[PDB]
């Protein structure tokens, strides 16, 4: 029963602090090119707005399933993840677990937009399902360089053996698994290079081309827990955060500091460069941060 | 006593099968011959903690020691289940008499192959396996089927040259003991013994040198029938070498040096099946077919079994066995629904059909259990497969070949989606509202494989604490409902109750009533336009061709174009001795005596 | 006549198995025999008259029995002869099949061979059923007796005059399943000329190679005292003299 | 002269030849293929003889 209302306490946070850093991309972006754009609560007022309809859509019976279940599939990524001292489980939060959870929200936003039918949606599922094909080459050279540098999986036993000693952006066989994820985080995500699964413009929308209120209420707390998951287990494994109430608190600050430092990276590259072809996607992700990462698995070796 | 009957009656059910064709009690009499192994092997099983259970039955003037190991039983038991879960689903699907007389000689190959503590009883049962897989797919198509003859009898004779090889060299045949004198020389001939036996069980398995049966034999075919062609007729080729390792694993090791800390031979048949799930997954993308697709799938996932029992002496057949067991479990259910869905409608190919998911439930739910069992999904025992062989990866440490296992999941991944979106989603055509709901008997076999695939995710569990313990003494301390590995945990109670906890507060933000009205498919978005039902929007013509177009480099070079100029080769050659040695020409014959004549004065 | 010749061959040559260039001679005719289990069998695939696509088979067959028969002294020539007794009785089911259609329909040409599932009786199973035993595939007669052949050809002169006769039956293969499926897939003809005289004889000839395939050891106890003519002179003069 | 049998114990033997030694040839071998096949299409009179 204290696990239940911890649980609630970090899925409430992860909502109403990953919407806040999706209103911090939209208020860097709209910065980036000269523009006040939206306030720092923007996207909760998004979600707000998509409960509150007067009809749906509802196209089949597995229509309301599948995003339904990559909401909880992105809750149950979030939920492994070393939140600061604050842990629902500590002992098994293993990295193949946590990397394969990032991609289940790729499918049920996915296995969803599929039920109900369209050339757009069918063209967005072709565009975004060549992506986590190729994502996933130097995504698991990355775990590899993660791995055999430590040895452990269980991954309060390894912000353990980062707070003993050392950071884990430094000992460059470990780095360059670093450049490796910070390439793969723009196409886990959804931003601007490695757009394609979102492609606002090129095509309507892709996947999300017609889903209505409910349904794309549900996709923004998606989204926000997709955003906040790949970014902690970004922190949680190539930072450290780690570490009374004013220690926790604090613990959990500069944890998130150090959520926003990859998210501002993240952003930087992601608005001033253009949309990319998946022909080339599927090109870009063999030749540079495979050899990067794969440098790095040799040389964690 | 208890041990050989169940050897002889799949075979006295294909024996029983010819006969009884006068009413409709070929099926029920039929498939219950096949029925009594699963209630025969449950009945010996407590013995296998006793000391062990064998037999002899001296026959040809052999030994035929068919006895029962710890982990023989395992692949039986899963030989049952699937076995059975293919035969009741054949009861309909068959159209004629004359299949239950190989559908069911084909499981009593698969129990003896398991079965098999000796060889004479091994490569009996192996080929009456491989002739009545063959013979099975031995209706249409000839072309495809003797490619799959001819490949698997060269595997089945490569092994017969291989046993020559080592009742040589030893002296004795006996397979129990031989594993003793290779331990009794641990302490030039052999790199042979190796490589011609991972060619006799590399052509029933997925390796890219020979897999071309594969797209052919998992291809057209009774489909009912194919969940045991790829769900125990496979894994044949998986004990194998499993086999092959109880034989010996250390004298293997020290005249082949190795490349890292996995040994040279396991890093061979690991690199073999690591390019294995690449192609297979690779190939199932572009691949419009409903079958054709699945001939990849199947041998995508050997190369996860074939990477596990590669690299790593502990923990590696320890994981690799129980994807063995996974991967066999929900792929019989994949074929039964492929087998449902080819049935209850009428043509094979993608631009056949698509959006058929409202008229038969049963069918969508039970491959929706299916398609949560693969590529990860963690109340599901694909999660536990992959993850315990991404585990065995990582010990012993291999960057190189850690990439392409990974890349497999994904691409495991992707197909799936490719099969559930052309078949299952999208607008109907309209000559399938003359189609009705899934058949029972097929159900039966979709709803038993289904409870066992989930009391095989959420608990590993009771097969791992099986194959634990009484086998290699224990890699893993696991307990009813976690695993406890030396490093991870993976736990399954914490892990799917979140899971219906993360569901229940996911249905609570979404089910608030507020207007959930239902709308037509056929008034969709089109950009904002009119469409009517005459408009092809659902796409179904190759689905990946960025994938095709980036590497069409690596797609130029097949090796079903190889193997067919090998064997053109071998028969215009056919036709060369045919004319050169047997004339016409008396005098020529009389010059071919006065040759061998003259070798006779040569002495 | 083909076993005739190879047994009095086979027996002559275990009567002088103590002298010099002896050696030679056996290892010229293993090479013999290895050189006509390849040509013969592999001259069939080609092959246009069916009549001589089972002749070019039964030659591949006695080479075998030449392979065993002159080996070593056991395991195997003791098997060789049990290869005799049973080629016989499956190229009996051959010439049966392929002389019934000879006189029912005319001629043995593909052409007037082809559809015979639904126009012929059983004969034709009789047919499928003796061509499925010479690759020897199920429980059946030639498949134990090739692996006794083959296990035979282990101790002495190995793996090359293995995987010769074991390449053939991969040829073999070929052209046995090119003519079952050119009979009984192919059809498109439903004749049914009545032949029911040799419907039940040749039958229970097949099954004669029904039993024999399941119950070896009531017929491989005899070749074992029966090998002994064969494999040694000592226990065979004394039983002369 | 620094060492070899330091660098070969850390450093396991693919074959006969020791790892480090077989990864400087191979690097060596693959210097002959592509210097002798750049000396070929290289008209120049020095650019071919620095190939």
């Amino acid at each position: 029963i204290g696990v239940f209302l911890r649980a609630l306490l970090i899925i409430i946070y992860a909502t109403f602090v990953g919407f806040i850093f999706m209103g911090i991309i939209r208020k860097v972006t709209a910065r980036i090119h000269r523009r006040i754009g939206p306030p720092i609560y923007q996207p909760i007022i998004d979600t707000l707005k998509f409960f509150g309809k007067k009809e749906n859509i509802t196209h089949g019976l597995i229509y309301d399933f599948g995003i339904i279940y990559a909401v909880g599939a992105t809750i149950l990524a979030l939920m492994f993840i070393p939140l600061g001292p604050i842990s629902v489980l500590r002992a098994y939060g293993d990295l193949i677990l946590v990397t394969f959870l990032l991609e289940i929200p790729m499918l049920g936003i996915m296995f969803a937009a599929m039920s109900s039918g369209n050339p757009y949606a069918g063209i967005g599922a072709q565009r975004a399902l060549l992506t986590l094909l190729a994502i996933q080459v130097p995504l698991g050279l990355a775990i590899i360089a993660v791995a055999e540098y430590y040895g452990t999986f269980s991954t309060y036993e390894i912000v353990m053996a980062q707070q003993k000693m050392g950071w884990s952006i430094f000992h460059l066989p470990l780095l360059l698994a670093a450049i490796a994820y910070d390439i793969v985080l723009q196409a886990m995500f959804g931003k601007e290079p490695f757009d394609i699964m979102i492609a606002p413009g090129e095509i309507s929308l892709g996947p999300m081309v017609e889903f209505g209120g409910k349904h794309m209420g549900m996709l923004q707390i998606q989204h926000a827990m997709a955003l906040f998951a790949e970014t902690l287990f970004f922190s949680n494994i190539f930072l450290g955060g780690g570490v009374p109430l004013l220690n926790t608190l604090a613990s959990l600050a500069v944890l998130l500091v150090k959520q926003i430092a990859v998210l501002l990276i993240a952003i930087f590259v992601g608005a001033i460069f253009p949309r990319f072809t998946i022909d080339q996607a599927a090109k870009f992700y063999w030749k540079w941060p495979t050899i990067i990462a794969a440098i790095g698995a040799i040389m964690a070796s | 006593n208890e041990l050989p009957i169940i050897l002889l009656s799949p075979l006295i059910g294909g024996a029983l099968a010819w006969l009884i064709r006068v009413k409709g009690i070929r099926e029920a009499i039929g498939v219950v011959s096949s029925a009594i192994p699963l209630y025969f092997l449950i009945k010996l099983y407590p013995a296998l903690e006793g000391e062990p259970i064998r037999y002899s039955l001296n026959v040809g003037g052999f030994e035929l020691t068919l006895a029962l190991s710890h982990i023989s039983w395992i692949f039986a038991m899963i030989a049952a289940v699937v076995g059975l879960s293919a035969v009741l689903g054949l009861v309909s699907t068959a159209k004629d008499s004359n299949e239950w007389l190989f559908a069911l000689m084909s499981l009593a190959g698969a129990l003896g192959v398991f079965l098999a503590n000796d060889f004479v009883v091994f490569f009996l049962s192996w080929e009456i396996m491989t002739f009545a897989s063959f013979m099975m797919v031995f209706k249409y198509n000839r072309h495809a089927s003797l490619k799959y003859f001819v490949l698997s009898i060269a595997g089945a004779y490569a092994m017969l040259l291989a046993i020559g090889i080592i009742y040589a060299k030893t002296g004795s045949l006996s397979f129990p003991e031989i594993s003793a004198i290779f331990r009794q020389d641990a302490m030039t001939e052999t790199l042979l013994i190796y490589a011609l036996f991972l060619v006799a069980f590399g052509v029933k398995a997925g390796m890219f040198p020979l897999h071309v049966w594969a797209p052919d034999a998992y291809s057209e075919t009774n489909q009912s029938y194919t969940a045991m062609f790829s769900g125990v007729l496979s894994k044949t080729g998986v004990y194998g070498f499993f086999l092959l390792y109880l034989l010996m694993y250390g004298k293997l090791a020290i005249t082949l040096g190795n490349v890292r800390s996995a040994p040279t031979f396991g890093y061979i048949i690991a690199f073999l099946g690591g390019l294995t799930i690449m192609v297979g997954g690779i190939l199932a993308a572009l691949q419009e077919d409903i079958r054709k697709l699945f001939a990849y799938s199947s041998i995508s996932q050997i190369g996860y079994i074939l990477i596990g029992l590669g690299i790593g002496t502990p923990l590696g057949i320890a994981a690799a066995t129980y994807h063995a067991i996974s991967h066999a479990l929900f792929k019989g259910l994949f074929f039964l629904i492929v087998a449902t869905i080819i049935y209850r409608t009428g043509k094979t190919e993608f631009k056949d059909y698509g959006g058929l998911a409202e008229k038969m439930p049963i069918t969508f739910a039970m491959a929706f259990v299916a398609i949560l069992s693969l590529a990860g999904i963690p109340p599901m025992a694909g999660f536990a497969s992959k993850w315990l062989i991404f585990e065995a990866v990582i010990s012993r440490n291999l960057p190189i070949l850690g990439a392409m296992v990974f890349f497999g999941s994904a691409i495991g991944f992707v197909y799936l989606i490719r099969f559930t979106y052309a078949v299952w989603f999208g607008q109907r055509p309209s000559d399938l509202e003359d189609v009705k709901d899934a058949p029972l008997p097929l159900a039966i076999g979709m709803g038993i494989l289904a409870i066992l695939n989930v009391i095989f995710g959420v608990a590993p569990g009771l097969v791992a604490r099986e194959l634990n313990k009484l086998f290699s003494n224990p890699p893993i301390g696991g307990t009813i409902w976690e695993l406890d590995l030396g490093f991870g945990r993976y736990n399954g109670l914490l892990l799917s109750i979140w899971l219906v906890i993360g569901l229940i507060i996911a249905a609570i933000l979404y089910f608030m009533g507020a207007g959930v009205r239902k709308v037509p498919v056929t008034d969709t978005y089109q950009s904002g336009n009119p469409v009517t039902m005459e408009y092809n929007l659902t796409i179904r013509r190759n689905f990946f061709l960025p994938l095709k177009e980036a590497m069409a480099f690596w797609l130029k070079m097949s090796f079903d174009r190889l193997y067919h100029d090998i064997w053109k080769a071998i028969e215009e050659l056919a036709d060369l001795a045919r004319s050169y040695v047997y004339n016409g020409n008396i005098q020529a014959y009389a010059w071919y005596l006065a040759i061998i004549l003259l070798i006779l004065v040569a002495m | 006549v083909v076993k005739a010749g190879l047994y009095a061959m086979a027996r002559i040559l275990y009567l002088f198995k103590d002298v010099s260039g002896w050696s030679s001679l056996t290892k010229l005719l293993i090479a013999m025999a290895t050189l006509t289990v390849v040509f013969a069998e592999l001259s069939a695939l080609r092959q246009k008259n069916v009549k001589r696509m089972i002749a070019y088979s039964s030659i591949g067959q006695v080479g075998l029995i030449a392979l065993a028969l002159s080996l070593g002294t056991q395991e195997g020539v003791s098997a060789g002869v049990f290869h005799m007794l049973n080629h016989a009785i499956v190229k009996t089911m051959m010439f049966m099949a392929i002389g019934y259609v000879g006189i029912t329909l005319g001629g043995t040409m593909i052409e007037n061979f082809e559809g015979l599932g639904k126009r012929m009786p059983l004969t034709s199973l009789s047919l499928t059923i003796g061509g499925i035993a010479t690759v020897g595939v199920p429980l059946f007669n030639v498949f134990w007796s090739k692996l006794r052949i083959i296990l035979a050809a282990a101790h002495e002169g190995n793996l090359w005059p293995v995987a010769l006769v074991l390449f053939a039956s991969v040829v073999e293969a070929v052209y046995y399943f090119r003519l079952i499926h050119t009979m009984w897939f192919k059809g498109k003809s439903g004749e049914r000329i009545p032949e029911g005289a040799i419907a039940i004889v040749l039958l229970l000839l097949a099954m004669l190679i029904i039993v024999i395939g399941v119950y070896p050891t009531p017929f491989w106890n005899l070749v074992t005292k029966a090998g002994s003519d064969i494999v040694e002179v000592s226990k065979y003069v004394a039983n002369v003299l």
